[PDB]
């Protein structure tokens, strides 16, 4: 799952510390805020979700939820690209 | 069941999961005090209390569903299924202790270890609670202290979790 | 109805103006040491989520919010309310959750421009110190100051007439509304 | 170079183009985001995140040049005329800012400064003093006045009431907008 | 009385610069290594309960900062304490524990803008060093580094009266007030 | 009492309280230093020192009492009551120490260290070391006793610790 | 005899992490179960003259250990070794006795900040356990637990292209430059 | 007045700034491998007690130090010593223990603000590795890099000349004002 | 080769340096379990087993060329030299044991250790093992051999060593 | 009497155990006690443990509070005595245990890396080392330099002092 691996990255190198905390109040529910406490990138929060299983290759709806909720649909095309 | 299994299981967690896993399993090792959790989950194999379901119930009140499909291979409906039909290897007072934990900052655990200082280091929610039960001052049936606690650090969501708590003991 | 996204779709439609609005409307159940960081919406509500006073059941404080600082786009957008409902709501007594002092305040900063503003700071000098008179100070401020001097209250409004008085009348009127409604 | 272009256009912007463009934007960008965008550049930036700017798709670009008439623009960096930009946005499907927002700017392009304070003194049972204050265009009372749900696509009333007392061209481009 | 939960109220009704005041105003009772790590109230309290000038018994220094700091509201909702018995009680001698001269510093702090305290760095080039005169650093480090430098003391207000009465007279006037207390 | 009473006691303890627990019980063994606190328990027992009573004070001065409920069967009155009838089998003075180190961090015992380095004669030992090794250091130093508490008091005063110093003059006060 | 005095200010001269990189580079000649107690320099310069590759009529190994750490401070003072006649030694092909794998692995251990180590991390959630990806693990133990599962080596280097893709352009410079040194 | 009670004051009244500059002053005299683990002002000073630098009778170099941080108000008040002693004791030669190198480097740290630090980072970027040119590193631990390339000396000063003249030109008089002492 | 060359390396060797020469000696024992490493020697010489050579050998495998060049007078071209011309004291099989063993940190140790448990049992209860007292253990009851190292590379697999599976696949290349 | 004798035994520590065996290692000649209950065995059948000598021997460790315990003595009265009678245990010794105390084992180390040299194991105590000295004949109350120097090397000035001190002690 490499290349998931690579667009969560890419995506996590492309969100600023306010989209970061938009999205960890958007995973609020789903992650603790203990553990939001100590989230410092989108990757640390995709890989949390990643464990829970609410996330991953097959299942990219909560991924894809969260990026349009932020109105990037910059990244959201990279989403697809993956999907294909 | 083997050896390989509880070494998938401790490799794959982290610190924090660790000491959690530690403080769930603390009232079925009640006797004697495991340091690690790979002691922990010998003791327990060795007890006859980790089975295949016992040990899919404790990756699954760590919300670690990525192992238990990959080392136990299992889903969430097994699990609960397994959990509806079978006795629970750890309590619900011990889950909505962790549970209470996870809502919780550093800032506001500060703030309930200052307001409880009166009637008692970055020591974690639970370790609080350790010191707590050693002290008699919470239990399954003794939660009006860090009811009231948590209520005046404003917290009324935990109170009203822990109020849910004691309707569901009814 | 993903109340999180709403939420921050309420919260994306606010600014910084509105945000201080909301912070100094929501002074009785939030303590300064908690309001200081507040610097986006999105926080806000989480305060208000931890004393069970916003959640997917409960909309009345952020319905009470966003209709005393006069956004009722997001009140018919976001929350389906209209203008009138929300009048009715906060007629009926006790159903008030922001209390009528704090309003009356805020009302008052609606009627205050900027020269006016300055004239304020200017009546206020022998009662707070420079610092917190400097031209970075909105009137919501002020009034914070005010209150933590103990020189604006509930009871407690005779300064408030007095700069009031120097400036304009139409502020003497709001501040006797409110003094006639709290019989 | 299309990143030295974008910024090459941004620097030839001054701030009231930046307001300009935020107010026509504003259909696309919300109130939150539009506050730090305090240059050109870090708008279209913006843009670039809702996939309405890349160098394979200008016409939002464009569309905000022409209708902030600054051709100058559109034919030194973009290549483009003011024909192509006509053709362009007379097709009824490719115009992507909505003919109601752009009326409202061509409004606050053809009111004077007494006209605008006769505006504001028409607009004060409406609007309370703050966001009446002398530093306040007509912009701004329109946003004002959105937020307060006294205008918009389908509330015109107000609107023409208020523009009446003044002007009969104003009310001219609120009937045209009308019946398109 | 819950005395931890009323001063965890008291500190939850406190900001940083307020905070920044109180450790201001305790600078002769908790040293700068003690002082460093103090980032909010709480802590701040728990030093003073180390040299027993915070119990349930023994209100009188807390009360004396927050009046100092002039949150007379937290006094009133909190200590149960108005304003005219604050004044009475630091009226008589020797119950002040504040002292005079760490006072009268604090409201000179109280009486100066931003574009003042750039021109009292401005004003102390030659006596303070460039790091410790930079746009971010508050009129009370500069009483601070200047206590440092043995230049601004309790004897020595020379160099602190050439600088304030470059910019205002009140300063200058608070100065010999202060003096005249003597 | 029995041998399994004594084996869940020293299998339910940690370490900070074990290492606390051999301190409060140095004034009753003088006669042995046992090493481990199932030695000590042992030898308590064998001298008659260890009745169930002995044993609820010694779990309730390290404050076990989920220990006192589950294995003696007994709550904090009735441990009070049976130190209110019976002669304590550990010293006031021992309580004390250990209040004291209770309330010193890491950095508090370190500069009392460094504050008492001239009357120890304790070379350079790096192995941070608890308050209560620093009580056992100056026993064997005779610099410290429950009729000699100036230099400890004056020691905690330097450190601005007064509540310990209040704590010391209380103890003063109650003999 | 004062061969062993020379080594002893050499040890004296070096941090924790110099330790560790020194360590990394001697990874070739110093196994794991030896290298794990090494926790101060001189043990390192005994293991060293256990192996000979020390002495005090050899001092090539520890000269180029020295040098590619850049402390050319201690080569210059304490071993008469200037930073030209280092790279003109090193220049010859047969005197290298650290491997250019080694010492491009830690020039790019060298080029990595600590948000670009944690994003290292998550992009190695795949291959290595997370036990070994605490926040105290630095490029080089993750390096190592790499080499552990031969997913890195002299010809295994597709994993590592990745992540330095994932975080940054120079490393895959670093990387095709010691590649097309062959 | 006992000695140890008299340095743990004096201890108390150090922040870790200034203990990083004592550090860094006391850099001939205490190695890296030693300077490591102090974290705390009387670590600090019992080291010097190793080496018979600080004793009841050796006060010295501890108010070198002490006067060199412009910390007087602990000379007046622990040391009896008043500013003007001091420069007398510093000005008769051979009695000064701080290098005035190293005293020169402190200085400029003195002198450059928190943009003037990152501007000099950037200014070494082709030179230092990025591990070394973190943002969580001061002027003094890029003065200890530079020392440690053999970039910066007492003899080698001219890319400290050039990254200065890049920032400010205070800095050059500082560097000439030394290299003239000379 | 004599009793002062014998003398010597007693002395000069450490703890876990005698106890890999004793490991590397297992298979040549002389139908003896000897404690000592002098006593191994002493045997060796007076089973013709320990000429200049086969002590050479022993030195290289403990990789203590230091002690080669200044007891026996050689460097590590010649003890190389000799070993490729003339057959081996200590078989491949030791050789890649020990190698082994020092590929792995007292981490990979425990973990090794914890994953034999099943097959072997808790053993001695000393929590300092080394790689070859497991390796003893294991070819006591039977579980790894020359001829059986799949257990073994399962392990080493299990605990992410695949350098270590490698150079075990690569000895079993070699015959 | 054997009860004092189980006592001490009884009541010293590892450290205090082992520094008894070395400040006694000159007064036990042609044997080598290795432990302190057979070391005082030997000591009372030789006549070399009278009072006094128990006295100094506690004295020596900084064990007062045996001193007050079994002997009854306080350390003025063990000072006095030592003033007065001559001492069972040399300055030499007592110098070599007080540098030992002032060396943690990072400094012990250290120092056994720099006089690895002169005489071709891990954690051994600084009085180890001094044994290992004593018996290759590279320290003694006459030849204190090479450690003097050594000490120096390791930046431990004040143990370099210390043995300076105990030079001038000697005339
Ligand atoms: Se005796």
């Amino acid at each position: 799952m490499d290349p998931f691996l690579v667009l969560l990255g890419s995506v996590s190198s492309s969100l600023s510390s306010s989209e970061l905390t938009e999205l960890k109040f958007l995973c609020l529910g789903r992650v603790g805020k203990r553990k939001l406490e100590r989230v410092q990138s989108g990757l640390d929060l995709f890989s949390m979700l990643l464990e829970q299983n609410d996330l991953e290759p097959g299942h990219t709806e909560l991924l894809r939820e969260l990026l349009a909720s932020l109105r990037r649909h910059d990244l959201l095309r990279r989403v697809d690209d993956f999907e294909a | 069941m083997s050896a390989e299994v509880i070494g998938q299981v401790e490799e794959a967690l982290d610190t924090d999961e660790k000491e959690m896993l530690l403080f769930l399993c603390r009232d079925v090792a009640i006797d004697v005090v495991p340091p690690n959790v790979r002691d922990l989950l010998d003791i327990l194999r060795e007890r006859g209390k980790l089975s295949v379901g016992d040990l899919a119930e404790l990756l699954y009140r760590v919300r670690r569903f990525d192992l238990l499909k990959r080392i136990l291979k299992m889903d969430r409906k097994a699990v609960e299924t397994h959990l509806l039909r079978n006795p629970h290897l750890v309590s619900d007072y011990r889950v909505l202790m962790a549970e209470i934990g996870e809502d919780l900052d550093k800032s506001d655990v500060s703030s309930l270890i200052f307001l409880m200082k009166d009637y008692m280091k970055e020591k974690s929610f639970l370790d609080l609670v350790v010191e707590l039960e050693k002290l008699n001052l919470v239990a399954p049936d003794q939660l009006d202290l860090l009811e009231k606690c948590l209520k005046n650090i404003h917290r009324i969501d935990l109170k009203t979790k822990i109020q849910k708590y004691k309707q569901s003991v009814q | 109805m993903d109340f999180s996204r709403n939420l921050y779709d309420i919260g994306e439609q606010l600014d910084s103006e509105d945000l201080a609005s909301l912070k100094f409307l929501s002074l009785d159940y939030i303590p300064q040491r908690k309001q200081e960081p507040i610097k986006d919406a999105l926080m806000l509500f989480q305060r208000l989520q931890e004393k069970r006073m916003l959640e997917e059941s409960n909309l009345s404080f952020l319905k009470e919010l966003l209709f005393r600082i006069n956004r009722l786009d997001l009140l018919i957008t976001y929350l389906n309310t209209r203008k009138e409902e929300m009048e009715r709501e906060l007629q009926t007594p006790g159903r008030a959750q922001i209390s009528a002092y704090r309003v009356m305040l805020y009302q008052i900063s609606e009627e205050v421009s900027r020269s006016e503003l300055r004239s304020f700071k200017g009546g206020l000098q022998e009662e707070i110190s420079k610092c917190k008179l400097d031209d970075d100070m909105n009137l919501l401020d002020i009034f914070i100051e005010m209150e933590k001097r103990v020189i604006l209250g509930e009871g407690k409004l005779d300064i408030l007439k007095r700069v009031c008085a120097q400036i304009n009348k139409s502020l003497l009127k709001i501040i006797n509304d409110y003094e006639e409604f709290s019989k």
